[PDB]
RNA sequence: UAACUUGGGAGUCAGAACAUGGGUGAUAAGGUCCGUGUUCGAAAGGGAAACAGCCCAGACCACCAGCUAAGGUCCCAAAAUAUAUGUUAAGUGGAAAAGGAUGUGGCGUACAGAGUGACACUGCGCCGAAAAUGUACCGGGGCUAAACAUAUUACCGAAGCUGUGGAUUGUCCUUUG
């Protein structure tokens, strides 16, 4: 046995800051989702953390294809008799950006103890100001 | 009310209903005829509508002809009873007709009040058709 | 509400017995039948329920008997 | 010492009467192999089972 | 002008005779007086045009091999439910 | 410096003065192993490819020659009545890289 | 590579689904009764989201070794955001009919001044389409190719096969190997 392990006192994660004015929303998501877990890293380990920091600038300017801006709706229950409500994907782009483009990515993560621990290094913003400067974030352009 | 006058077994089986028709595929009789392009079973009662209604719109024109006849019975048992218990009783009599067999044969007139004599015919019918002259 | 049918008879074992070049004994069954669809040929009998059995040691043959018709012979093998 | 034959598919799921053909020609098990001339009842076996064999 | 021919050499395989027909071509037997019964091939539409010429006892002058024999249509075969020629037979007297 | 060496079916890294535990060989206590199949031969210096660099041996030294630990094995199927128990010792033999 | 004969000891007589040839019923039933094959029963492992009967395949034991089957390669989740040529705009794909429509492709036969009509056989779509705790029939995110058709070249993928080291039983039967 001679297979390498990853721990806390050996991993180094950075940070980086990825544009998302004119890109697709499905395709931009699932590029994220690999680097918020550390798939690009050759020490990769599945028992511990090893992704980096993602920041998500110019959200409102996604994309659609189609007429998937009023098919596409959104659902969710109060827990309450009859207590459902409803929201189109095109609304929501216009009153909420973020949590457009942060529930789109939460959803291609493991639902476990660590899968919530990786979606907590992720920030999106509808604007191309940033307040995580101190942080020295790194241009990334997606493959 | 085409029905045969005798037969020697009035409970029989049924037909296979698969694969495609044995003869009848050419017009002999007319100038046109209606060609069926599905199985289905066709009884009595549904070749009395289909070919009243072209009767009416030829207005006594010229002949029509009947290539089909129901030489087979079916029964059917009574309601709410269970299984078992020997056969049915004769209901009515049907015919077989498989994708490429004529229907209804006419000559006497044009090829537009042919046309449209088997259309108002062919709706009374649970098979599919279409429109066949003699073939050169 | 009930059935008139229900009856039926015990099935008879009727055909052939021996296969054609078979070498079988004198008296060796080869054919069950009723009346006769075959007739028998050279060291053959018909029993009396049309039965046909052989009278020698031989092979067995089938063959036609005119048109429309067949038989059954034995042959001595030499 | 013509052709080689070697089984590629199980007999598992296969009518008796293919696995007793498979079992004149010598073949155990999957993958197995066996060498024999070409004869006339040679091939009426292997076009028996042609679809479970990989004659070479 | 005489139509063109082709010759089927062999046996062809049902999936062989199924291609064909999809392409537009028809096959066809010769065995008429003064002939050997040789496997043909002509265009459906070629065929279809040039008998209406000559009718249904017209003379074809179908060509074989390089030598054209004068022939006829003896009998053929017909699909009524997809209307396509499947068989042609010609007889040379 | 290292190579990969095919000694039981496997392949390994090893470096000079490390402990290996391989499959059961011939070798006897106190003799000297040569592994005659390198795979790679690593490291800053000149390397080499494959499929098997032909010569550049490797050299041990036999220390012991035991059996790993018990390994019980047991199999039940519910309402069937049927279990069986099983152990199991997996030999080794535990060498000394010399030089490479 | 079996078969047959004589003798000692048994168990079994409630069966099930799928494919296929039929009767019965209503060309209803996860219905019922027979012919034929397979699987379960008494069978783990991989696939079908979960799912005895469906597809692939039959576990002697150990290993942080390799090649494949069914099924797969954007993310959850191991492998192509592969290549070439075409089709569909509906979320079709990811539920249904009779009928109704210059929706859009392919292959054949003077009309309000150089473009208009009429048919046959066929690709992929549209309307017809209304149930009761909550999205509610893609497993989810999501996708316009990550859908469909015709091919090529790689790879992932089982307790299947192979490599290595050990158990028990055999057949080998001429240097206990």
């Amino acid at each position: 046995r001679q297979t390498f392990m990853a721990n806390e006192s050996n991993i180094e994660r950075k940070w980086y800051v990825i544009d998302a004015e004119g890109q697709t929303l499905g395709r931009l998501s699932s590029e994220v989702a690999s680097i918020l877990r550390g798939k690009n890293k050759v020490t990769y380990t599945p028992h511990v953390d090893t992704g980096d920091y993602v920041i998500v600038i110019n959200a409102s300017k996604i994309e659609f294809t189609g007429n998937k801006e009023t098919d596409k709706v959104y659902y969710r229950h109060s827990n309450h008799p009859g207590g459902i409500k409803s929201i189109t994907a095109g609304e929501l782009r216009r009153t909420n950006p973020e949590r457009l483009i942060e529930n789109s990515i939460k959803g291609m993560l493991p639902s476990t103890r660590l899968g919530e621990k990786q979606g907590k290094k992720l920030f999106v913003y509808g604007g191309a100001e940033h307040p995580h400067a101190a942080q020295q974030p790194e241009n990334y352009e997606l493959r | 009310m085409l029905l045969p006058k005798r037969v020697k077994y009035r409970r029989q089986h049924r037909p296979k209903t698969t694969g495609r028709s044995k003869g009848g595929n050419y017009v002999t009789f007319g100038e046109f005829g209606l060609q069926a392009t599905t199985t289905s079973w066709i009884t009595s009662r549904q070749i009395e509508s289909a070919r009243i209604a072209m009767t009416r719109y030829m207005k006594r024109g010229g002949k029509v002809w009947i290539k089909i006849f129901p030489h087979t019975p079916y029964t059917k048992k009574p309601l709410e009873v269970r299984m078992g218990a020997g056969k049915g009783a004769v209901e009515g009599w049907i015919a077989v007709v498989k994708p490429g067999r004529i229907l209804f044969e006419v000559a006497g007139v044009s090829e537009e009040v042919a046309r449209e004599a088997l259309r108002l015919a062919s709706h009374k019918l649970p098979v599919k058709t279409k429109f066949v002259k003699r073939e050169e | 509400s009930s059935t008139k049918n229900g009856r039926d008879s015990e099935s008879k074992r009727l055909g052939a017995k021996r296969a054609d070049g078979q070498f079988v004994t004198g008296g060796s069954i080869l054919y069950r039948q009723r009346g006769t669809k075959i007739y028998p040929g050279e060291n053959v009998g018909r029993g009396g329920d049309d039965t046909l059995f052989a009278k020698i040691d031989g092979v067995v043959k089938f063959e036609r008997k005119g048109r429309d018709k067949k038989q059954v012979s034995v042959y001595a093998v030499a | 010492a013509k052709l080689q034959i070697t089984l590629t598919r199980s007999v598992i799921g296969r009518p008796e009467t293919q696995r007793k053909t498979v079992e004149a020609l010598g073949l155990k098990k999957t993958n197995s192999s066996v060498v024999v001339e070409d004869n006339p009842a040679i091939r009426g076996q292997i076009n028996k089972v042609k679809h479970l064999v990989t004659v070479e | 002008a005489s139509l063109k021919s082709i010759i089927r050499q062999g046996k062809q395989t049902r999936s062989d005779l199924k291609q064909l027909r999809k392409s537009g071509k028809v096959p066809a037997v010769v065995y008429g007086y003064g002939t050997k019964n040789v496997s043909v091939k002509v265009d459906e539409v070629e065929f279809i045009k040039v008998i209406r010429e000559v009718g249904r006892n017209g003379v074809i002058e179908l060509g074989v091999g390089s030598k054209t024999i004068k022939v006829m249509v003896a009998d053929y075969q017909f699909d009524p439910l997809k209307n396509q020629i499947t068989h042609i037979d010609f007889l040379a007297i | 410096m290292f190579a990969i060496i095919e000694t039981g079916g496997k392949q390994i890294k090893v470096e000079e003065g490390q402990e290996i535990f391989v499959e059961k060989l011939d070798v006897n206590e106190g003799d000297t192993f040569t592994f005659d199949k390198v795979l790679f031969v690593g490291g800053d210096s000149v390397k080499v490819g494959a499929p098997t660099v032909e010569g550049a041996t490797v050299t041990a030294t036999v220390n012991k020659q035991g059996r790993g630990k018990k390994i019980t094995v047991f199999t039940y199927k519910r309402r069937k009545n049927s279990k069986r128990k099983k152990g199991h010792r997996q030999p080794y033999t535990k060498l000394t890289i010399d030089k490479i």
